[PDB]
Order: structure tokens, then C-alpha cells, then sequence
């Protein structure tokens, strides 16, 4: 429940979370493709501006390594969809999120991209809360009847919920296991043209962030001016590989 | 290009309604917060109420309820505010403001202004008398010309001189009320060989009158 | 009813100072404190909203600053269009409230008037009325006295005055002063003169006309 | 015991003018007040309730507001049906409190009273009693003051005063004003009198008779 | 705006005792206070900072204490190198303020002044100008007061003062004071006396010269 009335001018509060667990693994003698929704090339319709909702385009790209995986969001650019830099956490109000394309990937004739894929996602909705500013598309006066005396402003109804992983656990694993290519989706049943193989992977499982701390000085007492506090992620990777030779 | 026209300057009798409109603020899916303020020459600035287009919500001040009425048409439009019982207290220049977007603060986009003027007796129309020098005892260098305007209600009147052109060394002189009627007083400052080389004529429009041209001879 | 009180109703200031408006309020209302410009014959124009934060045209030029109950305006180095009227607004409740006026006006260096006087035209003369006028344009500072005399002797009813406020391209002041007679009245005098005395000189500038000689 | 402290138990306004009925309240109550209309000889009815809300039936005419402990019913341009008694009512916690009367009246214009005496009938002082009767009618405004005088001595003891409220259809007020004594002290004096005493005049309106005369 | 009050400007004590430097707050500020150190010709150096906290350095020496208004600085058993100025300082919300100086000296007590006038050099009056110098070295406590006679009158007019703060060797205090006149006043008299009267002495310590004699 909650709150009566105190839209200001900054609300932003300081909000930490877990994002959704995700696992996926591909291999393919061509680079992924990911889609995400991002500003569209304008317009559909015409003609005016400003501050108004962008169009929104869904664009098929190559995935790159470092690119962020979907969150508890959606798979989009939030550099220019979110132009407040304040609406998702630091880590991807600056990036973009991308999905990937496996419709588009085994629907392609050779499936140069698609030797296998294997994937688990799962999450659920933690908490629910709503966004300060402005209501862009405010509810139409035939589902809300307006009160109150009080009250009379209607709430911002623009509602986001935090995701979370939930339980992580070793059953679960898809790594650390061996993978047999008995038989590939698409034409091209391992065959990697150009003597080249792109394995992507996707492990949130093992995401935890170390937390470090540096001692400037050391006072006689605790005091929180004498530390420095650092945050470190790490990541650890065993590829390996059984290649049969083949002549054309 | 976001600007708010109004109804107009408008005289009214005490005891009769008057309905101010407003326009370009009340849209469909836009979502403005309209507020309506009344300016009186000896108390400043007085908000009335708070609309809100696509709601048609309505907020007012227990001084104003009853004495303001409020309404909005949500096609085009809006933002219509009439007064009743109108009596001496409600003399004065109201304003159709709009926040951009919402919100009660911010008046970033205001009205052109409406002069009301709730009082008996009738729109008289201004009497123009050219002020010109005296014989040939001034010549160079510069010299001052004025235009009298006497005599007519209600205020205000617009006292311009070549067709909006020269408007540097002009000085428009407050209006003053005797015998329930107003004087303006207006002057303009040319080179000696401008007048009377080339013509100088003043004009004097009156919105609930007439309006005059007058040009000015030796 | 939460009330709004501004200090002073007239302010006193030279080009480029610096300028401080007080807005006192009589509840907390937080930062929900809004100030507004207007100049005469215009609608008023938002300039500082949130407390300190600048409407979109505002130049870095005006700053906001107080919360609570005690907010202020400040002008760092002023320019003649600055010259209007200041109000604050409080908008934490309702209903919301304004602050009193408050009139900036410019302590520019004392220049002496130009006094202009002009005798009835020959078109209000047909009407039966006689009106006199005398500009005093271009003065500082306000204190200034005008004199009517009628063959020599001041003539105190029938006169009426009008003061302009100070003009915001070069601070300086105007007055207008009429006196109007019937036309009989006036055909009976020969001698008129405007008077001013003012403080830029000793004495008195007199511009007069006879009614025969003109 | 939250106490409805009402500000006026009179109010005078003409047809088409704007009312407004103040309600004073010694605790905060929220929104937790109603308002009802009563006319002579019949039910309340009610007429704005959680402050600001019209019940099914009131026109658009009559409007609620405030909120705390001061609250006020405004009616925006009346009617003649709109005269009757007004109330508040607290229902925040118990016990339920209401406000004191409040009539709204005509005020129409300035009339002088018409006062004639009566003596006792003869029927009446067979009885051994004997009434003297002073009717004060069709007068403007309320405020009246009645003097009996006995042989020219003001009379305290044995008055008995009526006083009519608003005619419907002038707009008037009555007032009766009966003197009862017994027989035998009527027949000791001569002289009876009845003044009347009114903002409509300077001096008072006499009626008097005697009783050996008549 | 929170003030800080500091108790004494100045303070008096000897190598190895104990001082306590009071701090008093306008505003609860919990522990939000810092203290600083400040040498003359120096700038100032942190001492303690979140009340009782010493910062990096800093000999246990200082000790700090106090919470919510009251903050106390104390420094148990002294060094020379600890004579200079103490402040106090409020974070707790803007503005920052600091509290006014506190100067902690050195009590070695008590001399007397030695007392030196000189007339006016040659060289001066070539110039047209005249100054009389009168100086006080070595003098405890430091109220003392100069008084300038000329041909036995007291001279107010055209005296410059300078005292010295207290010597960092042997705790004394100094005064310069010059009579400046021009060389036609100074012609025009004889008998120029500076006297200087301090409590180490019940009779002014009196230096003079005559403008004949030398």
C-alpha cells in the first residue's frame, strides 16, 4: 500500500537487487544473433515532437563478447529508451540488453549459427513499486472514477517489478558436462567453415561480487573514513574441444 | 509556439455572469494541469482553482467557491472560468496558466491576460487631441510631440505612433481617474528634421470603443 | 492559509550589484517554493521553481536558494531588463498563495529633466475645453516639483499628474502633468509656465507661451 | 463532547445574493461533518455530508467546504425555498453533536409597526380578570422593545410577549403583548398605555385609552 | 545557521598543565564537531574531527570530547610548540560554520615595561612631517594604557597604536605608539611626554623631552 502525496523533485531512492538466472550455451561456425528493442528509425505517423514515447524498432544484431544479458527487464537499449539514466541499475542504464534471436538462428537456411543450444531461465517478481515523474499516457477517464477531495491527483501508474534468480543449485548445472553433437538442428551438422568455431556462453550461477576493503589508516576507534570498500567479480573458464577431420 | 489565448477585455454591469475562455491547454491523452489566477491592483496575485483536462478534476479556494465556476471541454479547447454575482471586488486582469504537462507550482506558460471590469454607467470612446509646439520659438535640435487622450473608459487604450515603427524615445504616462473617466498622456521625441519634414500621426485604439488616427501639423 | 511575506515592497540597486529578495513563509513547505517575473503591461514569467532550480530560459544569472520557511532570490550582476516585479509562491498546500510585490529599481547616475510644454490644439479649442500639457521626461531621481502659472500666479486646481515608472532601457523617470480649463477660462489669460525644480539644479527650468503670441 | 460552535443564529440576504454559513469546531474532525436544511414544521433534510459532498437530490446551488475544525456551506444565488434553519453536525466520535440554529431571511424593506390597544371586553371582567392586549404588526426589522405604562408608571409584572416569526409573504414580523390583571386592580387606575419603540422611528409609537372614558 | 560559540579568546598557562577548550552549539549536532590548530602565518592543521577522534599524526596529547552542544578540547600536559589558535567546527548541516578564535599563551609573569621616546629625526623634518615614537618592550600583563602630553596637555589627535602579540621566547608583550604632527605644530611646542602606567607600578613610568634642549 502506500503512499498519499509527495511527488517532488527528485524521488530517486538508493535500491539494490538480484537479476533473473539465466544459463545458455551455443556453438556455430558463425557469430550469434541477439534482438533487443531499441529507439526506431522515425516515424510511424507523423510529424511533431517533443519528450514524447520514442518508437521502438526491434533490432537483429550480432552478440559480442561483454554484451549484457537479459535482465529482470526486457532485452533493450536502455541508453536511449530510458533517457534519465536512473531507471534500472548501473550496471545496464548504460548498455544494452540483448535476447537471443533462436527463431531467426534456426530459421536460416545453412544454420551456420545453430550447431546446439541448451538454456534454463528462470525468475520471479520480488517487489513492485511505481516510477516518479510525469505519466506520458495517463489512464483514461472511463476506468477510473476521479475522486476525492483529497486525493484528486492519480497516482503514477507506471508500474516495474525487481526480478530475482531464486535458488541456484548444482542440478541445475548445464556446464561441467560433456556435450555430443550426434545430430545438428540446422544443415550444417558441425561443420566449422573457415576453421573457426564461435561458443557463446551465458552463466549467471557463479555471479558473485567480492566485496573489498583498504585500510588507509588506522584509528584508535572504528571510524568509516579509514576504509575503502571495492567491488570484484570473477570468472573461470575451461574450454574444451574433440574435432573430427573431414574431406570434401 | 505554446502560447494560451483568451476570451478578451469585456464590461459588464454588476449582477451579471461573465465566462472567460482559454485555449491550447487540454488535450486528449495531454494531461496538463490548468490553474486560473486573478490579479487585483491592490492584492497582488490570487490563485482560483486547480483543472485538470482528461479528468476533468477540479480543485478551487473556499474564498472563490461559489463565486467561480470551472469547466473544461476536452475536445479542442479549455479552459472555461465564469464568474456570477459579479460586484466591485471582481475588477481585475485574470490569467489562464498551465504547468507543462502537471504539477501546481509551475506556471511556465501563462495566458495573454483578461481585463474584466464589473461597474455601471457605459464604454465611452476616447476624445484625441494633438500636442504640438508652440510657433517658432524651439526648432533644433530634437523635438518632443504628444497625443492627449481624455475622457473614456474603461482602460486601457494602445497609443501607437508611425504604424509600430519608432518606438525608441517614446513615453506612455499612466492613465488617471477623475470624473469616473480616464486620461492617457503620450509623447514621442524626433529630430528636428524629421518633423514636420515627414509626417507624424498617432493612433489610439480603445477595445470596448474606437479606434483613432491622428496626425500632427503645425 | 499559508502566507507569504516578502520583505521590502520596493528595492534599491545600481547596474551589475548584486540583489537579494526575501520570501518568508509561515509553515514549512519544504522546497515547494516557486518565484515569478513580470513587468508592466505583461503576463508573468516563471523563473526559479523547486526552490533553486532554473525554468528553461533562465539565465545562470538568477539563483534560488532557502528551505523550509526563509527562501531568497538573488541577481548576480543586474542588466536594465531586470527591472520588474518579484513574486514567490508557496505550492506545499492548498490553496496556494502568492507574496506581496516587490519593485526593482536602478540607482543609475542623476540626470536633469527635459521639460516640453504644449498649449491647447486648435481642435479641443472648438470643443469649449482647454488643456495644457508639460512632459518632464527623462529624470532622476523621482523627487521632482511642477509649478502652473496663469499670468504669473500658480494656479493649484485643475491640475493633474501622472508619474511613470522607471524605464527599463535607461532608468530614467517621466512625468506628464495637464491642466484643463474651460475655454472661456483660458481666453481670458495670456501668460502660462511650466515650472520644474528638481535637485540636478538651483533653479527652476521654465518653459512658458502667450496666448496672443501663440 | 466536540462542541458546533455556529458563528450568527440570523442571517439576512435577498434573492440571487451568495450566503455563506460558518461551522466552528472544538476538535479536529477531519471531514467528519454534515450539514442539514429543516423548514418549519417538518423534517430535516439533508443536504452536503463528508464536508464537500451533495446527497442524492441537492442541487448543484448548494456547496460544502472545509476541513479540520472550520467548515462552511455556501449557497451560490438563491432561491425563495432556500429560506429555512441550517445545521452542522460532527460525527468524528461520539456522542453525534450538532450546531446551534441558524435562519436565513429576506430582509425586503424598512416598515414601522402598527400598534392598537384593547382594553378588556366586558364579557372578561365579569370573570373578576381583565386583559389589555397591544398588537405590533407588519414591522421591519426584528428588533422591538414594548413599554406598558399604568397611570404613566412603567408596568413589569402580569406581560406576557409573542412574538410571530417572518410572514411568508411579506416579509414582516408580529408581535402581541398581553398586560393581565385582576378586576379590582384594573378598575383602580385610569390611565393605560402602550409604546412602541422602533429603529424605524425617533420617537415612540403611543396608543392609550382611559378607563373612565372608556 | 549554527553557531559556535567559543567561551574565552585568549587563555593563560604554563608548560605541563592542563587546558579544556569549550565549544558550544547553537543546534543539537550529535558528534558532527572537528577541532583545528592554526600557527600564526600558518595554515590551520586538523586536530581531532568527529568529536573525540585524532586524525593521523596526532599526538594523545589532545583529547576530545562532548556531544550534542557541548565539545570540549583538552590538552593534558603542554609543549611550547602547542601555543597558537583553536577552533572549533559544525558539520552536521549547511552551512559550515566555525567558532571564533581562541589564542592559548604562555603565563610567565610579570615585568615592567621599559619605556623609550624618541623626538622626531632630522631627516623628518625635511619633509614637513614629525613623528614622536614612544616605545613599550617587555611588558605583563597586557592592559596597559599611553598617554601623550605635549607642554603638559594630553594630545588625542594623530596617535598610532600597535601592540604585539606575546613573544614567543620569554612570554612578553610589546606597544608601539607615534604622534604624528606636522612640522609647524611640532615648532610650536616644547615639552613632549609619553607616560605609561601599568599595574606593575602604582606611578606612570614617564619619559619626555624638550624641543630646545635637544
Amino acid at each position: 500500500s502506500g503512499s498519499g502525496g509527495n511527488p517532488g523533485q527528485d524521488n530517486r531512492v538508493n535500491v539494490g537487487m538480484d537479476y533473473k538466472q539465466t544459463q545458455l550455451c551455443m556453438v556455430g561456425c558463425a557469430p550469434p544473433l541477439g534482438e533487443h528493442w531499441g529507439k526506431g528509425k522515425q516515424c510511424t505517423n507523423t510529424p511533431v515532437q517533443a519528450g514524447d514515447c520514442p518508437p521502438l524498432e526491434l533490432i537483429t544484431s550480432v552478440i559480442q563478447d561483454g554484451d549484457m544479458v537479459d535482465t529482470g527487464f526486457g532485452a533493450m537499449n536502455f541508453a536511449d529508451l530510458q533517457t534519465n539514466k536512473s531507471d534500472v541499475p548501473i550496471d545496464i542504464c548504460g548498455t544494452t540488453c540483448k535476447y537471443p534471436d533462436y527463431l531467426q538462428m534456426a530459421a536460416d537456411p545453412y544454420g551456420d549459427r545453430l550447431f546446439f543450444f541448451l538454456r534454463k531461465e528462470q525468475m520471479f517478481a520480488r517487489h513492485f513499486f511505481n516510477r516518479a515523474g510525469e505519466v506520458g499516457e495517463p489512464v483514461p477517464d472511463t476506468l477510473i472514477i476521479k475522486g476525492s477531495g483529497n486525493r484528486t491527483s492519480v497516482g503514477s501508474s507506471i508500474y516495474v517489478n525487481t526480478p530475482s534468480g531464486s535458488l541456484v543449485s548444482s542440478e541445475a548445472q548445464l556446464f561441467n558436462k560433456p556435450y555430443w553433437l550426434q545430430k545438428a538442428q540446422g544443415h550444417n551438422n558441425g561443420i566449422c567453415w573457415g576453421n573457426q568455431l564461435f561458443v557463446t556462453v551465458v552463466d549467471t550461477t557463479r555471479s558473485t561480487n567480492m566485496t573489498l576493503c583498504a585500510s588507509v589508516t588506522t584509528s584508535s576507534t572504528y571510524t568509516n573514513s579509514d576504509y575503502k570498500e571495492y567491488m570484484r567479480h570473477v570468472e573461470e573458464y575451461d574450454l574444451q574441444f574433440i574435432f573430427q577431420l573431414c574431406s570434401i | 509556439e505554446v502560447q494560451l489565448q483568451q476570451s478578451g477585455a469585456e464590461v459588464v454591469r454588476s449582477g451579471a455572469s461573465v465566462k472567460l475562455s482559454c485555449t491550447a491547454s487540454g488535450f486528449n491523452i495531454k494531461d496538463y494541469a490548468i490553474h486560473w489566477v486573478k490579479q487585483r491592483p491592490e492584492k497582488g496575485l490570487e490563485w482560483i482553482g486547480a483543472i485538470d483536462p482528461e479528468y476533468g478534476d477540479t480543485e478551487y479556494v473556499p474564498k472563490f467557491q461559489g463565486k467561480a465556476t470551472m469547466t473544461a471541454d476536452t475536445s479542442s479547447n479549455t479552459a472555461y472560468l465564469q464568474l456570477s454575482s459579479l460586484t466591485s471586488e471582481d475588477t481585475a486582469v485574470y490569467y489562464c496558466n498551465a504547468g507543462h504537462d502537471y504539477d501546481r507550482g509551475r506556471f511556465p506558460y501563462w495566458g495573454q491576460g483578461t481585463l474584466v471590469t464589473v461597474s455601471a454607467a457605459k464604454t465611452t470612446p476616447p476624445s484625441v487631441y494633438p500636442l504640438a509646439p508652440g510657433s517658432a520659438a524651439q526648432t533644433n535640435s530634437m523635438v518632443t510631440l504628444g497625443c492627449l487622450v481624455k475622457g473614456y473608459f474603461p482602460e486601457p487604450v494602445t497609443v501607437t505612433w508611425n504604424s509600430g515603427s519608432l518606438s525608441s524615445g517614446v513615453h506612455t504616462f499612466p492613465a488617471v481617474l477623475q470624473s469616473d473617466l480616464y486620461t492617457l498622456s503620450s509623447s514621442v521625441t524626433v529630430p528636428s528634421s524629421t518633423w514636420p519634414s515627414e509626417t507624424v500621426t498617432c493612433n489610439v485604439a480603445h477595445p470596448a470603443s474606437s479606434t483613432k488616427v491622428d496626425k500632427k501639423i503645425v | 492559509d499559508i502566507v507569504m511575506t516578502q520583505s521590502q515592497k520596493f528595492m534599491s540597486t545600481s547596474v551589475g550589484d548584486r540583489v537579494s529578495i526575501t520570501c518568508k513563509a509561515s509553515q514549512n513547505v519544504g522546497t515547494a517554493v516557486a518565484w515569478y517575473q513580470q513587468k508592466p503591461g505583461q503576463s508573468p514569467k516563471l523563473m526559479i521553481y523547486f526552490a533553486s532550480n532554473r525554468y528553461t530560459g533562465v539565465p545562470d544569472r538568477f539563483t534560488g536558494s532557502g528551505s523550509g520557511t526563509d527562501f531568497t532570490l538573488t541577481i548576480s550582476n543586474m542588466q536594465s531588463e531586470d527591472l520588474a516585479d518579484y513574486f514567490c509562491q508557496q505550492y506545499s498546500s492548498y490553496p496556494l498563495t502568492f507574496g506581496a510585490g516587490t519593485k526593482l529599481e536602478l540607482k543609475r547616475a542623476d540626470a536633469a529633466p527635459t521639460v516640453s510644454i504644449f498649449p491647447p490644439s486648435s481642435e479641443q479649442l472648438t470643443s469649449g475645453g482647454a488643456s495644457v500639457v508639460c512632459f518632464l521626461n527623462n529624470f532622476y531621481p523621482k523627487d521632482i516639483n511642477v509649478k502652473w502659472k496663469i499670468d504669473g500666479s500658480e494656479r493649484q486646481n485643475g491640475v493633474l499628474n501622472s508619474a511613470t515608472d522607471q524605464d527599463s532601457k535607461d532608468s530614467t523617470y517621466s512625468m506628464s502633468s495637464t491642466l484643463t480649463l474651460t475655454k472661456d477660462e483660458y481666453e481670458r489669460h495670456n501668460s502660462y509656465t511650466c515650472e520644474a525644480t528638481h535637485k540636478t539644479s538651483t533653479s527652476p527650468i521654465v518653459k512658458s507661451f502667450n496666448r496672443n503670441e501663440c
